[PDB]
RNA sequence: CCUUCUCAAACAUUCUGUUUGGUAGUGAGUGAUACUCUUUGGAGUUAACUUGAAAUUGCUGGCCUUUAGGCGAACAAUGUUCUUAAA
């Protein structure tokens, strides 16, 4: 089960905006407007990294 | 000129004065008043025979806004920077555009507000006074500056921080972000505001003693005072704390002969 | 106080999800060309009037 | 003639507007077949500043994609000088039916080498150029009704005119 | 009728605004005309040109007699018109709205344009537009055969024209168009002669369809007309060639 | 019992005695009308007083205006009791400045400057922390 | 009631046409992609579903409630004045559910709740609340307790 | 039931600088230190605070004009009179 292009691009924006840390990106307003869960962020980023960018 | 030595005498006298000592948890505002310097200028006919809400920006050697901000981080009221810009101006200018320029020299705009926002969001005296009272530094485009006083409220024109400051994004036909960028630097750290009331009395606010060096206070005061002498015919100069009595430093007795 | 101690839902605070699903429905229809963009529609009408 | 008319309260427009719209659409498609049949573009382009000079048929430029003798190309190679005094419109259209040129000083003050003829109706003529021919406009109204040239001594101001009875 | 409580307040506020901007215009223009430019905004004047957010270009004023055509607009929302501007509109005969007139522009004319700016609309006219106005509209107050004589007649007889204009030698209303465009010898003869203008309202209004037109035109007029109240207001000019396509 | 004299609070900006007359005449004819104004600038203090020819007309007018929302903030009208009279209001204008010449010649007030400077030095002694000037 | 309608016409809900139009705009944006930004504050509108209106009470969230006088099943409505009375919600009884439906793009609505207000309008809201509590809660409270009607025709 | 002056000039080229001008207020109340005259009449200035645009009578500045207007404009000045926002 892969990822959709818009939301992996969204994750790619988050990956460059905050880096890897999650407490900063959790309290980010811009590009976290759905206010994703702390660890759902981790799960989607780990899936995105395994898909692309190590 | 003015005997700098006498100014050092008076400022050391004032340091000794403020060094003199069920209590509050949170300290008295009056206790914060009795630590602060205000320059008082007696001068012939300081009216323009008309109200002058425009602030003169005097070129000052040192910048008290940075020790303001550094003590304001400790203080309850937090130093904030307001700009009031045109509708098209806010449409063009973004916030990171400001913040990248200001982190270069290490300052920060709090907010930017259109005249539309003044005339509909804060078109209510309570909310407008509460919104204004948050701020210390208020900037406005020179075009908007002469449109302000119906929107700002006279309660904003009573105090010195609450009254806005003329600043210009334009240098050519259109504005440039470079002009606003270095212009907020000029108004921030190289200039100090001057209210221009009526009568023979001028009050100039300098700031708390704990912020700057006392000889640096003396240098800023003598620079400003020479600027004033070259500007206006001056009767006398009394500098003091608003709790303290006055201190006569310099006066010109022939100005009053020259008035009439 | 209110009657019920019902916990507040997530979706009251964030932009609406079902809106966005309808958005992506229209996106899939436009990618298939079943829906014409309105700028293209006005372009069509401006030529068809003449 | 282009005169401000007192509007009649007796009429009802509600009929003439229907006739108007019907005739408008009908003449519209007939102009389509007459422009395509004449081989040129059915929308006629106009220069805007030419329309700002005068709102007429001469505003339109007419694109590409003989004349029947004598009335078409009557007064060929013929340069007029219509005055500001004359009614510009119907004389303009008659000269365009001739193919000659139109030069009016009324058009000039918006902002004269080849001009030979003045159409004017004035008693006293100022500059009185003997090279330029001074003519009251009935000459154009009578030459095209004959199809032929007539002498202009009657049409010279301020000579009186034959009572024109048109060919009907 | 019991009028209301609110209109009486809104009229007072609007008259306050207008009297303030008019006093600002009067003081600023007095300091300009008396040439005592010491502490004012600007010394020289400006002119707006709205054409097609739409492009709004400014010029400095040229001290040159320019033919202008003025068009009376319905004034702002609930305003009693002040007596200073009432005087000017009385002179320029612009009461009974939808009423323009041709005027000469000089530097003595120019200061009143800043005054009556919230009530009329200005621009550069064209010869075809002037032509169309005169050939389609215009009545002359006229001393006739046997009349009580508040008597107006439409422009047909050029001999009536050269009757009362024979001293200047002015015949044939086409030449009146020509000399209003020209203004070489005498404009003001033609200006006092053509004394009333009337233009229809553009939208008939009352009825289901035309209310949409009225709303869209009120929105368009909100986009076009700008009310500076600065006393250094650039003179707004609009395409009267566009405007008379609507109103004539 | 209540009189015909009337207190009106919470007036909107620019809404003055002329407009009060022009409005409340439609209730019936009024006896007197005044607005509380400020002295330095003739601006409203947002409350005023009415008087009518009748007490009954005053009560009718007071009923239809007591909780009346108007031009932003609402208005509140109260009739006064029978023991109430109008006192001490004036239409104040904007009082402009006046400039009057100094009476003493320049050398008398030079001497006054010289005296007041030494006197303030004596006050800096008297307060007192040292100041040689 | 006039100023209340002037208030609520500032807060008209979005129509289906305007909704679908904005949807087509943003969808054509993403179709180009041209993913412009991710930013929108909130929609503010009146609330008009009856169970939704009652639902906004018992939190409380209703800043103002308009209640239509004429409903043919009156019993749908009769608890709402007492319910906003006990919940302290500033209710007001409006005249005519058609006028409610006009401001909410329905035929009728019979209820009108309003919770979220911009800062430009919040000061107008509070004075309208005070106006209603002066004009409705003070005037009609005791006569509310009295048995109406009974007089023959 | 209205919407508030949203720029001017000069010099200079530094990819925009430098100088100058352009702003009448929401009412009420608290209150520091003072300054200046005025000839006691006070007047005009000076920190700071409060307040849902809140609300109860602070008794009649001066000068000038016309029969209300300017003192922030002196041969300066002003009115409440715009109708397809009707009926």
């Amino acid at each position: 089960r892969s990822q959709s292009e818009r939301e992996e691009e969204w994750l790619e924006k988050l990956y460059k905006k905050h880096g890897d840390d999650y407490k900063k990106m959790f309290f980010d307003k811009k590009l976290n407007i759905y206010q994703q869960s702390e660890g759902d962020l981790k799960r989607r980023l780990l899936r995105w990294k395994k898909r692309n960018g190590i | 000129a003015i005997p700098r030595e006498r100014v050092i005498k008076a400022v050391n006298e004032l340091i000794k004065f403020t060094s003199k000592p069920k209590n509050l948890l949170e300290d008295d505002e009056e206790e914060l008043k009795k630590d602060l310097q205000l320059i008082v200028v007696n001068n012939k006919s300081f009216t323009g025979t008309s109200k002058s809400f425009k602030l003169k920006l005097l070129n000052v050697k040192h910048s008290f806004y940075k020790p303001w901000k550094e003590a304001s981080a400790t203080a309850v009221k937090d130093f904030k920077v307001l700009l009031i810009l045109k509708d098209s101006d806010i449409k063009k200018v973004s916030e990171d555009d400001l913040f990248d320029q200001l982190d270069s020299e290490g300052i920060k705009v709090d907010e930017i507000i259109c005249g539309k926002d003044l005339k509909t969001v804060y078109k209510a005296y309570e909310a407008r006074n509460a919104f204004i009272s948050q701020f210390s530094l208020i900037l406005a485009d020179d075009s908007i500056v002469t449109s302000l006083p119906k929107l700002m409220g006279g309660k904003a024109y009573n105090k010195v921080e609450t009254t806005p400051i003329s600043i210009r994004t334009h240098a050519n036909k259109e504005f440039s972000l470079t002009t606003l960028t270095n212009n907020i630097k000029k108004v921030y750290m190289n200039q100090l505001p001057v209210k221009l009331p009526r009568g023979t009395t001028l009050n100039v606010h300098l700031g708390n003693l704990e912020w700057l060096r006392p000889e640096e206070f003396v240098d800023n005061v003598e620079l400003i005072s020479e600027q004033l002498i070259k500007a206006y015919q001056i009767r006398s100069i009394f500098i003091k704390t608003n709790r303290s009595p006055v201190l006569p430093l310099y006066y010109n007795q022939d100005v009053l002969d020259e008035l009439e | 106080m209110p009657l019920t101690a019902v916990p507040e839902p997530k979706r009251r605070f964030v932009p609406s999800k079902n809106e966005a699903k309808r958005v992506m429905k229209i996106v899939r229809a436009i990618r298939e060309g079943r829906i014409i963009p309105p700028k293209k529609l006005k372009e069509m009408k401006x030529x068809x009037x003449x | 003639f282009k005169f401000p008319e007192n509007i009649p309260s007796d009429v009802d427009f509600r009929i003439m507007l229907t006739f108007l719209e019907f005739y408008s659409t009908l003449l519209h498609f007939v102009l389509y077949k007459l422009y395509t049949d004449s081989g040129l573009i059915y929308p006629p382009k106009l220069d805007l500043k030419k329309d700002k000079i005068i709102s007429g048929l001469s505003s339109y430029i007419l694109e590409s994609r003989k004349y029947d003798s004598p009335v078409a190309s009557l007064f060929s190679a013929f340069v007029f000088y219509v005055s500001r005094e004359v009614p510009i419109d119907i004389l303009e259209f008659l000269i365009l039916s001739c193919g000659g040129n139109v030069i009016s000083e009324a058009a000039m003050d918006q902002i004269m080498s080849k001009v030979t003829h003045q159409i004017v109706d004035r008693p006293v003529l100022k500059n009185k150029v003997a090279g330029r021919t001074y003519i009251q406009p009935q000459w154009i109204f009578d030459c095209i009704n004959k199809g032929e040239l007539v002498p202009a001594n009657k049409y010279l101001p301020g000579e009186a005119l034959p009572p024109h009875l048109s060919p009907w | 009728k019991f009028v209301r409580a609110e209109s009486i307040v809104a009229k007072t506020l609007a008259t306050s605004r207008e009297k303030e901007r008019i006093k600002r215009v009067s003081i600023l223009e007095d300091k300009k005309a008396k040439n005592e430019t010491q502490h004012i905004a600007s010394g020289k004047d400006f002119i707006l040109k709205i054409t097609e957010g739409l492009i709004r270009e400014k010029t400095t004023y040229d001290g040159k007699p320019a033919l202008l055509f003025i068009v009376r607009v319905r004034g702002p929302l609930a305003v009693n018109i002040p007596n200073k501007a009432f005087k000017i509109l009385s002179l320029l005969r612009l009461v009974e709205t939808n009423t323009g007139v041709f005027v000469k522009l000089t530097k003595n004319v120019y200061p009143l344009l800043k005054v009556i700016a919230p009530y009329v609309v200005i621009g550069k006219p064209s010869l075809s537009s002037i032509r169309s106005l005169i050939q389609k509209r215009g009545r002359i107050i006229y001393k006739g055969e046997n009349e009580a004589e508040p008597h107006e007649i439409v422009l047909n007889d050029n001999n009536i024209v050269e009757e009362q204009l024979g001293d200047h030698g002015i015949i044939c209303v086409e030449d009146i168009i020509h000399e209003i465009a020209t203004m070489g010898e005498s404009f003001s003869v033609c200006n006092f002669f053509l004394q009333p203008f009337k233009l229809n309202r553009e939208v008939s209004g009352f009825g289901s369809l035309n209310r949409l037109r009225k709303i869209k035109q009120r929105e368009a007029e909100s986009r076009t007309r700008q009310f500076s109240n600065a006393a250094t207001a650039p003179v707004i000019e609009v395409d009267i060639d566009s405007l008379l396509a609507k109103l004539n | 019992e209540y009189s015909g004299i009337i207190y009106v609070s919470r007036l909107p900006h620019g809404f003055h005695e002329k407009e009060l007359s022009k409005y409340f005449a439609q209730f019936g004819d009024l006896k007197e009308v005044r607005l509380a104004r400020n002295k330095k600038t003739g601006n409203s203090r947002h409350y005023g007083f009415l008087e009518f020819v009748n007490k009954e007309d005053a009560m009718i007018a007071q009923e239809s205006m007591n909780n009346y929302l108007l031009m932003g903030h609402l208005l509140q009208v109260r009739v006064l009791p029978k023991g109430a009279k109008i006192e001490k209001l004036y239409k104040y204008k904007k009082r402009v400045l006046v400039e009057k010449g100094i009476t003493k010649p320049v050398k008398q007030l030079k001497d006054n400057m010289k005296q007041k400077h030494e006197e303030r030095i004596k006050k800096l002694a008297k307060s007192g922390i040292e100041f040689k000037w | 009631a006039a100023e209340t309608f002037k208030l609520f016409n500032k807060y008209r809900p979005e129509t289906a046409a305007e909704k679908k139009e904005r949807l087509t705009k943003e969808a054509a944006a993403v179709a180009e992609g041209k993913s412009k930004q991710d930013a929108s504050p909130k929609p503010y509108a009146v609330k008009y579903g009856l169970n939704h209106v009652v639902a906004l009470i018992e939190n409380k969230k209703a800043k103002l409630v308009l209640i239509a006088n004429d409903v043919d099943p009156i019993e749908l409505v009769v608890f709402l004045p007492a319910l906003c009375k006990k919940m302290g919600v500033p209710y007001a009884i409006v005249k005519g559910k058609a006028r409610l439906g006009t401001l909410v793009n329905q035929k009728t609505s019979a209820v009108a709740a309003l919770t979220e207000v911009r800062a430009e309008d919040e000061a107008a809201l509070a004075k309208l609340v005070s106006t209603i509590d002066a004009n409705f809660a003070d005037k009609y409270d005791e006569v509310k307790k009295h048995w109406g009607g009974g007089i023959l025709g």
